[PDB]
């Protein structure tokens, strides 16, 4: 469990005066990762990102954050620079040939990046499809471009599976719809399976 | 064994085997109702029409009917971190009915 | 001393000597919980998070901490006609809070 | 002392559990005092003045009010010439320490025409309602009754008032709690803790 989660626990109680806007937060690490290398008809780093986000249904949803972390993969001549820009786009329809030259997409956020570090994507609009799945068209999957600029790193990227270190997850904020009653109910229940 | 109160009690998740799946906070305080609902039953237990009725009936019936509890009223929330049953790590602000707010007779 | 449960209590308020208001009725159902809070607390006696925590914590320091109680949860109104503090006659088709319709431990 | 009007209400809820009431409170108001002028030339009917002590809960919304009125002819010889007339009661605004209906401001709540002697119930939940919110001003909380007797009846048609002892006029009022039973189960809370130590 990232310590992003940690972090927020230690927010909320700091902060008593302060009150959160959102009550429930879950991260969901990523499930599996296609990665496709730049080449000359497509000059960009291709990723598709495979979650298993589930929210229950009584429950409704806020925010959510797709957390990934820029860095120059330990390329000779890294000390030329670091500057690009990435973008991520919920997957509809995909197809096991290429990354983004092919299927269907739709254009969440474009990200200009400088620092080596996480950054934070705000793809709210994504995992709310994802949860009103209503069967139809696989989804839960979106996919991240990575575009290196003229100076700066050649193998600017962001850091995925098969990878083991600093892997992208999700952060998403929700709240009950029947305002916590719902919710409490559940959790009794839940803490009673755990009783035992 | 004296008047319904709120009493201190500091619960750690380890000892009760709650460490498994709670990660944050470690420890947290979750108070008790101590003391007895002796007759007479006061505004400060907030009491029930049975809880006044049994107590009386208590005092005609001792051996027969016992008198009301000292428990628990509203309970406060806390903020708790922990792993689903899908293991996912969950964080919620107001965890309800964690810690005591008002003791009373019932 | 078993499992927390709803038992039959007649009430009678000659016994307890509320006859000098209760016009009617003279005796009514109020029924009583009786039984212990004994681990593991189940869906039927609708237990809170901090009743699960307190039982756990009695089950592990048991000369330290108490176990929940067996109380009424909600209660059911019954039909009353009494005279009011200023003597006026009062009839309330629902006198709520006089009689037990669930248990649970707290 | 508690009508059997009162203990009826009760045996009516109780016995028919199936059939909710509209009204959940229930309360008696007898007749605090009575100001009775006889019939004259003038005024041809029995006048009546009957003062209550009708106190509502602030908190509380009534939804009816009943006048139970005792109706007879006064044990007259030649009685048996026939009973039959009618019965006007006034929510009395202003009044007027001289006759009854001769003097003050009146504002009618209900006409009556009698024939059995016993029982009647006059719907005047307007005067009631007015006396909750009292707002000072003018002193109310009465009402004044007349009783008009017809041709071929008793010249002594009357209502059953002070300062006689038996049958005597009361209020019936039926209400209902503006919070919905929070408040009203607060109190009742706290006056039962006084009748816990009684
Ligand atoms: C991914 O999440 C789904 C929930 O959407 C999990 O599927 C559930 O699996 C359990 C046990 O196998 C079943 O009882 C549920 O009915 C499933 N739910 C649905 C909606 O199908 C799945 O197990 C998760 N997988 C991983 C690897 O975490
Ligand atoms: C008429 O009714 C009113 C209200 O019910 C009575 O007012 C009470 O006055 C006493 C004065 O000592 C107060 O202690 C009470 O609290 C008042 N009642 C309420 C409900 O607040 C008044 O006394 C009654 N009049 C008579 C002659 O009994
Ligand atoms: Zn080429
Ligand atoms: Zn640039
Ligand atoms: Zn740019
Ligand atoms: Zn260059
Ligand atoms: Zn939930
Ligand atoms: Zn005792
Ligand atoms: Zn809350
Ligand atoms: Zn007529
Ligand atoms: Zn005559
Ligand atoms: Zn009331």
């Amino acid at each position: 469990p990232p310590q992003y989660m940690i972090d927020l626990y230690n927010r909320y109680t700091t902060d008593k005066s302060s009150t959160p806007a959102s009550n429930i937060v879950r991260s969901f690490s990523v499930e599996d990762a296609i990665s496709t290398a730049a080449t000359e008809d497509f000059p960009f780093q291709k990723h598709i990102l495979i979650f298993n986000i589930s929210i229950p249904r009584h429950e409704q949803i806020t925010r959510a954050e797709l957390r990934l972390y820029v860095s120059c993969q330990n390329d000779v001549d890294s000390t030329h620079g670091l500057e690009g820009s990435m973008v991520v786009y919920d997957v509809l329809e995909d197809s096991e040939t290429w990354d983004q030259a092919t299927g269907t997409k739709t254009f969440l956020v474009s990200q200009d990046i400088r620092d080596e570090g996480w950054e934070t994507l705000e793809v709210s609009s994504a995992v709310k499809r994802w949860v009103r799945a209503d069967s139809t068209t696989n989804k839960n999957k979106l996919e991240v471009t990575v575009q290196s600029h003229r100076e700066s790193c050649d193998t600017l990227d962001i850091s995925v599976p098969p990878g083991s270190k600093n892997l992208p997850f999700f952060v998403v904020f929700s709240n009950d719809r029947s305002n916590g009653t719902k919710e409490t109910r559940l959790e009794l229940k839940e803490m009673i399976g755990h009783e035992q | 064994g004296s008047h319904c109160q709120k009493t201190s009690l500091r619960v750690n998740f380890e000892d009760i085997g709650w460490d498994s799946w709670i990660i944050a906070p470690k420890e947290y305080e979750a108070y008790e109702c101590k003391g007895g609902c002796f007759f007479p039953l006061a505004d400060d237990v907030t009491p029930t029409k049975h809880a006044i009725v049994q107590t009386l009936v208590h005092l005609k019936f001792p051996t027969k009917v016992g008198k009301a509890c000292c428990v628990p009223t509203k309970l406060s929330p806390i903020s708790v971190l922990y792993k689903d049953d899908m293991g996912v790590p969950t964080l919620k602000y107001h965890y309800e009915g964690m810690s005591v707010a008002e003791c009373g007779c019932r």
